[PDB]
């Protein structure tokens, strides 16, 4: 088709939309799950040390 | 299961710590029964041979 200024400006809209991304959505939900499967670890651990 | 071990931990060394006690203390009744014998006996041996 046509090559236009869209280009830029879908790049600009690109960048910032994984700015926001990687600052705010990202690590806020990381850190919730990787919070969540430590503790399942933790209560693994809590069965072994009682048996032993 | 972390209480659980934690209960029979208790449980084990209360009954094991009296036993160990009532075993020594009636040891020392056996040790007092067998010199209290003797201590006697040998008197009555003594005014038997007198006797004779």
């Amino acid at each position: 088709m046509n090559l236009n200024a869209t280009i830029l400006g879908q790049a600009i809209a690109f960048v910032l939309f994984v700015l926001f991304c990687m600052k705010y959505v990202w690590p806020p939900l990381m850190a919730a799950i990787e919070k969540r499967q430590k503790e399942i670890a933790d209560g693994l651990a809590s069965a072994e040390r009682a048996h032993k | 299961d972390l209480d659980l071990a934690k209960a029979s931990a208790t449980d084990q060394l209360k009954k094991a710590k009296a036993e160990a006690q009532v075993i020594i203390e009636q040891a020392n009744k056996r040790r007092s029964q067998i010199l209290d014998e003797a201590k006697a006996e040998a008197e009555q041996e003594r005014t038997k041979i007198v006797a004779q």
